[PDB]
């Protein structure tokens, strides 16, 4: 359970109120200074040089002001403490000592690098030491993307700066569907505008009725128009004060930090699109623009120090590919249980071997040396640019049994387009849990930095000079060379192939049929992924001809372009075409929606500097909403050494250009660090102590001032629009789970917090891998968005969930909700030691007396139908009553998906009798009423609605294969959704397949 | 000469299952299923070539068979055996292997003794018990393997911090001697032993503390050396358990062959 810092000193959680500090002067004297834990370095340095006069050779000391302190942190960094305002206890010192030096270098740069280091979790100076030129080129070469973004958002200040920090939270289309429009009063919406008056921050409201598509300035116009009703103003005097207010005020959502800064139709803002959907009252606060811009302090971007300061072609090499395997090291194998070991290799383009695999001879465990030149059945000019060498060390053990010991992947071309040559040595990675394939072509390319790990040495051919991949100039001419060496019934088959999902079987006849009609394929651009898998990538003739087709390919929409960023499309031209589709068709709304997968496919990228990372980094620096989660998704995987460098460098550039938001992120990071350290203490030290002893350590530890100052007054990582003010310590507690997560509750400090939620409570859990719940909850939100746009008002509850690191993260609490097991226990036993099945319906009636009863039943039946379909499709059906929840409102939702995936290592979905009571409004033989009749009609429509978008989901899961989640290690894992969605069958066959599952879901019918 | 009884016809088998059967096999290994489309009389052949599992569709018309528009053969057994005798380069020069190696459904049926039903009801429960136990040991190993792995890098960075602290205390010693040498030499001839012993008393305290952190470093390098070795032991133990775990998992799997002798899964339902 490592940590950037487990405490204020090595092996110590907190410093005593007073400790001794060893101070090393610029003369060789060592002075023991007793100082307070909270003493600022300014106080330390002053009292040190005040005490130094009692020690020899004081004559040699310059004036106090000419020195700073330097020490060693718990990250092993020699840190120069330029920012002398910090408390001794915040330095993360390894040992309590301070070395006095003269400052050198740029102060402001050193103070800023320290702040970045705390943000990304590792010292920036570690990047300075990296030998790899690709790393140093990256650090310098994306600083222009930073400059572009900073210049672009500082262009029309302060508005452009406000649009960066408070970007409009809007749906991707103003065209609201009819089932939403029908909740409008003859095409209009009623909204209430609030204003604060100073003498006591008293407030007044103004109710308006307006067209749903009014722009915010038109809303301000109707509000000032309604208040000047009786002022007897001329048409032009009314204009003058409308103009005054339109340009002087903006609108804010009461209770959180969302603003209406751009002229989208009012109903396109998500807050109001849902107020219509939910039928609630949109509450807006009129606010002065000069007040909003006041809380946007100007923030610069300075280039860092590192920013500033013959060959032949591959297609001339007349020889086949060969690679030398020399020897291995640090191979951990039992010499008496394992017979022999050998090295397995293969040349890959994505996941398809370009040629048959070849192995070294088998060799005794005690002497891992081969010195074999392995020959590959591929002509060097036939190598594609994205070709990779995948290898591993394998053991053999009476039928044989082969197993991998360690793996490693290598790009045959580096980021400069050159072909590797000379002797090479790379440390291999551990084989992931559950993987039994002898090779791992999806794993990252690179050497393992961990020490004393198996190191394999190789050698590549040297062809008298440096070899480079041919420029695009000659590639197109080779296509003109090879190409020299309509139809009807074929038209319907080509289109018949575009319909088939990304994982559908594509036989040899079908793929070379595509390659034959590759020129007609640009009439159905959706076919591009299928056609690309049809190219024989070990033929420079076909690849060159293909490069010319993608150069002129019609843009496909992002939902399809994202497939070309998964691990089956590594060619830089293909991936560059996919990026260009995103940066011109992907809205910030659906960028932020699919951000999880877009960050994940960065792992598949062959090199650090690529078109995709520059696109995401560009967008993250021009939209602080997606830049927030961009940072946290990258941060959450810093521990993983397979990407800690790629993501670290990427985070460095973001934090160096995100502006003043870095200050806010560091308050979040410090808040999480304090929580993860307290839970570690509760999980490692006082795990044996009682639950009340733990509670008293919590209540006492949280009351400490340094803790409250850090956990009070910061933004919620689940949604930075939510401010977290003071703690309601009365409501905080440890929970029942063994990992004992923290139930935390903050006040909402918003001026009008009462109009949204007056207190905000979140669960912090340390010890559970939460990224399974993230992906599941995200996927549920996708399905809900699909249903809503089709007109199915099936209400799901994709509550907030965010992983911030290795098995640690936050979960949003749903207020006024209970589990079905909790509700069963509120009733009584009807049968012989059997809970009353009607207890759920009776509880729901008691919570919804009167005319609101029908609404609760409608909401339960709709939310239930949604989760029945969703959980079946995703294989999340067989849940326990304690993992299903329902609000007093009647809204039903499932929880704890990671627990279910773990508990795995029989029913299509949970449609218990208790639910049928509610759905049928408490009837006998409830499966034969007309409420149930139209309930299973909702399920049918919802099922085929997701099947109609099956491609999107299959692509979303495909992009998560490199994540490291054991549920997603191979495309075979994704086959399950092809089964539930019955993609190799027709609609009616899939419909009947789901109908049979539903008959089995009600446990007989 | 029937297809249902042929070696290389497996029936309702999934694509993911045949991928699990041509894994790392030689070029020419082949196998046919009824197409995943689940449509009667429609099949697919898959053969290993170039480290890939290349699927081809067997078209069917007027009772004839084949896998191209011109269609000829009477039965799939005639279609296959023709390409077992000579190469399918006739169809496409791009791939030119013969259907060399068949993989059959009821060979590798490695149950040898008197086929009493206890070969299932007893020896299956035995192997499955032996499988879940060894699978539980490997999961336990991988847990303390990752635990030891993280505690190691925690120590590797802690000794690396000790290296920086010691580097900083050693430069303090080398600057103590640089700037005190000639004050000692000056105090020596002034006869001021008092001031010489203030400097020495402080120097002694400097390298007295550097001795404490030097000792603290080796005491940690010792813990690291010993935990790094027990880490390599956990690694070779897992590498020894993996092939065994696969061996008796396949044995447990194929001992459902003799459950398939009854077909209806009564004889495992009894163990449920
Ligand atoms: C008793 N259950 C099973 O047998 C089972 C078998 N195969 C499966 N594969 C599968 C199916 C659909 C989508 C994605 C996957 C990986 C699943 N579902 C998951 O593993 C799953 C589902 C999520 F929504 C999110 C995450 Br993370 C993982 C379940």
């Amino acid at each position: 359970p490592p940590r950037p810092s487990s405490g204020e000193l090595w092996g110590i959680h907190l410093m005593p109120p007073r400790i001794l500090v060893e101070c090393l002067l610029p003369n060789g004297m060592i002075v023991t200074l007793e100082c307070l834990r909270e003493a600022t370095l300014i106080t330390i340095k002053h009292e040190l040089f005040k005490e130094a006069r009692k020690y020899p050779l004081h004559q040699l000391l310059q004036d106090e002001s000419s020195y700073i302190f330097v020490s060693v942190t718990q990250e092993a960094e020699r840190e120069e403490f330029f920012d002398e305002t910090r408390r001794l206890c915040d330095l993360r010192l390894f040992q309590p000592f301070l070395k006095v030096i003269e400052p050198v270098g740029n102060r402001e740069e050193k103070i800023l690098n320290r702040e970045i280091g705390f943000a990304i979790g590792m010292p920036v100076c570690e990047f300075d030491m990296v030998k790899d030129p690709e790393v140093q080129d990256f650090r310098r070469n994306i600083l222009n993307v930073c400059k572009e973004a900073v210049d672009l958002r500082d262009l029309n200040s302060p508005h452009s700066r406000a649009m960066y920090v408070y970007p409009p939270n809007v749906e991707s289309s103003p065209e609201l569907p009819k089932h939403i429009y029908n909740k409008l009063d003859k095409g209009q919406i009623i909204v209430v505008i609030w204003v604060i008056v100073s003498p006591n921050n008293d407030k007044q409201k103004y109710t308006l009725k307006i067209n749903h598509d009014c722009v915010p300035e038109q809303v301000i116009a109707e509000a000032i128009r309604k208040k000047t009703r009786s002022m007897l103003l001329s048409s032009e005097q009314l204009k003058l004060c409308v103009l005054e207010y339109q340009g002087k005020y903006i609108l804010k959502v009461c209770g959180c930090d969302e603003y209406f800064l751009e002229k989208y139709p009012l109903s396109q803002y998500k807050y109001i699109r849902s107020c219509i959907m939910l039928g609630r009252m949109p509450n807006l606060m009129l606010m002065a623009k000069e007040s909003l811009y006041s809380q946007l302090p100007m923030d610069c971007f300075t280039m860092p120090s590192y920013s500033r300061r013959s060959t032949k072609s591959l297609w001339v090499i007349n020889s086949a590919l060969r690679i030398k395997i020399l020897c291995a090291t640090y191979v951990n194998v039992n010499i008496r249980d394992i017979d022999k070991i050998y090295v397995r290799t293969g040349i890959y383009h994505g996941g398809e071997p370009l040629c048959d695999n070849v192995n070294t001879q088998r060799v005794p465990c005690s002497n891992p040396r081969w010195n074999e030149w392995l020959n590959y059945d591929i002509y060097i000019p036939d190598l594609p640019r994205a070709a990779r060498l995948c290898l591993s060390i394998c053991s053999v053990k009476a039928k044989e049994e082969h197993c991998p010991l360690a793996w490693g992947n290598i790009n045959l071309f580096d980021y400069t387009d050159t072909l590797v040559s000379g002797k090479m040595a790379l440390n291999l990675w551990p084989v992931p849990h559950g993987l039994e394939d002898l090779l791992n072509p999806i794993g990252v390319t690179g050497s393992n930095p961990n020490k004393e790990t198996p190191c394999l040495e190789l050698e590549f051919d040297w062809f008298s000079s440096v070899v480079k991949f041919p420029d695009m100039s000659v590639i197109e001419e080779h296509a003109n060379w090879s190409v020299s060496r309509l139809r009807e019934n074929d038209k319907e088959q080509l289109k018949a192939i575009s319909t088939r999902d990304p994982l559908s079987e594509i036989t040899e006849q079908e793929k070379d049929f595509l390659w034959s009609h590759r020129h007609y394929c640009v009439t159905i651009p959706e076919i591009l992924p299928k056609l690309l898998l049809s190219v024989k990538w070990n033929s420079r003739d076909e690849v060159a001809q293909m490069y010319c087709l993608v150069k002129d390919w019609p843009p496909i929409k992002p939902e399809q372009a994202m497939e070309l960023l998964d691990c089956n499309y590594p060619d830089p031209m293909v991936r560059g075409f996919a990026v260009r589709c995103l940066e011109k068709y992907l809205t910030d709304d659906k960028l932020s929606q699919y951000l999880i997968q877009l960050v994940q496919v960065l792992k598949y990228e062959q090199y650090l500097d690529n078109l995709l990372v520059r696109f995401l980094l560009k967008k993250a620096l021009t939209n602080q909403r997606i830049g927030h989660f961009f940072f946290w998704h990258l941060k959450s995987e810093m521990h993983n050494k397979t990407v800690s460098q790629r993501f670290g460098l990427l985070l460095e550039s973001y934090c160096r250009a995100c502006g003043m938001y870095l200050k806010h992120l560091n308050r979040q990071v410090e808040a999480m660090e304090k929580l993860i350290n307290l839970t570690d203490i509760l999980k490692q030290e006082k795990k044996d102590e009682t639950q009340k002893v733990q509670m008293k350590f919590l209540v006492e530890q949280m009351r400490r001032p340094d803790f409250m100052d850090a956990l009070q007054g910061f933004l919620s990582p689940l949604n930075p629009a939510h401010q977290l003010g003071n703690l309601r310590l009365e409501e905080c507690r440890i929970m029942s789970s063994a990992k004992r997560p923290l139930w935390l509750n903050w006040e909402n400090p918003d001026i009008m917090s009462e109009l949204l939620f007056q207190n905000n409570e979140i669960i912090f859990k340390n010890g559970d891998d939460l990224r399974q719940d993230m992906l599941t909850l995200q996927i549920i939100r996708i399905m809900e968005n699909i249903w809503q746009n089709q007109g199915l008002d099936l209400r799901m509850l994709p509550y907030g969930c965010l992983s911030i690191g290795d098995c640690v993260g936050l979960i949003e609490v749903v207020r006024n909700s209970h589990t079905i097991m909790q509700i069963q226990c509120k009733g009584g036993l009807k049968g012989a030691l059997q809970f009353n099945s009607h207890t759920l319906h009776q509880w729901l009636k008691d919570k919804n007396k009167g005319e609101i009863y029908d609404a609760a039943i409608d909401l339960f039946t709709r939310s239930c139908a949604g989760y029945c379909v969703a959980t079946f499709i995703l294989g999340i059906g067989d849940r326990h009553n304690s993992n299903i929840m329902v609000k007093d409102d009647g809204q039903l939702f499932h929880i704890d998906f990671g627990h279910f995936l773990d508990h795995k290592k029989r029913v299509p979905f949970v449609l218990t009798q208790d639910f049928l009571i509610v759905i049928s409004k408490g009837a006998q033989e409830c499966t034969k009423t007309r409420e149930f009749e139209r309930f299973q009609e909702m399920c049918y429509k919802a099922y085929l609605a997701i099947r109609q978008h099956a491609n999107l989901f299959i692509n979303l899961f495909s992009m998560m294969l490199g994540s490291g989640m054991p549920e997603l290690q191979s495309f075979d894992d994704i086959a399950y959704i092809r089964k539930t969605l019955a993609l190799d069958k027709t609609e009616q066959e899939a419909l009947e397949y789901f109908m049979k599952q539903m008959n089995d879901a009600r446990h007989g019918g | 000469m029937s297809l249902q009884d042929a070696e290389w016809y497996w029936g309702d088998i999934s694509r993911e299952e045949v991928n699990e059967k041509l894994r790392d096999t030689a070029d020419g290994t082949f196998l046919v299923r009824d197409a995943s489309t689940k449509m009667h009389g429609d099949y697919t052949l898959t053969l290993r070539k170039g480290g890939n599992n290349k699927l081809i569709k067997i078209f069917h018309r007027d009772g004839k068979y084949g896998f191209s528009d011109p269609l000829t053969f009477s039965s799939v057994v005639e279609l296959i055996n023709h390409y077992r005798n000579e190469s399918l380069a006739q169809y496409n020069p791009k791939l030119d292997v013969k259907l060399l190696y068949p993989v059959s459904k009821y060979q590798q049926d490695q149950v040898v003794k008197e086929d009493n039903i206890e070969a299932v009801g007893k020896k299956l429960h035995e192997y499955n018990t032996q499988f879940q136990e060894k699978s539980r040991e490997y999961d336990r190993l991988y847990e303390e393997y990752t635990r030891t792995s993280q505690e190691i890098q925690m120590k590797r960075t802690a000794i690396e911090a000790f290296n920086e602290t010691i580097k900083i205390f050693e430069e303090q010693c080398q600057t103590q001697e640089r700037y005190s040498k000639e004050y000692i030499e000056k105090f020596k001839r002034e006869g001021n032993e008092k001031e010489i012993q203030r400097i020495m008393h402080n120097y002694d305290k400097l390298k007295s503390r550097i001795s404490e952190i030097i000792d603290s470093r080796r005491r940690l390098e010792e813990d690291l050396k010993k935990q790094a070795a027990e880490y390599r032991e956990i690694d070779k133990r897992m590498n020894s358990i993996k092939p065994d775990l696969i061996q008796l998992r396949k044995t447990r799997d194929q001992y459902l062959m003799w459950l398939t002798q009854k077909g209806v899964r009564q004889k495992k339902l009894n163990e449920w």
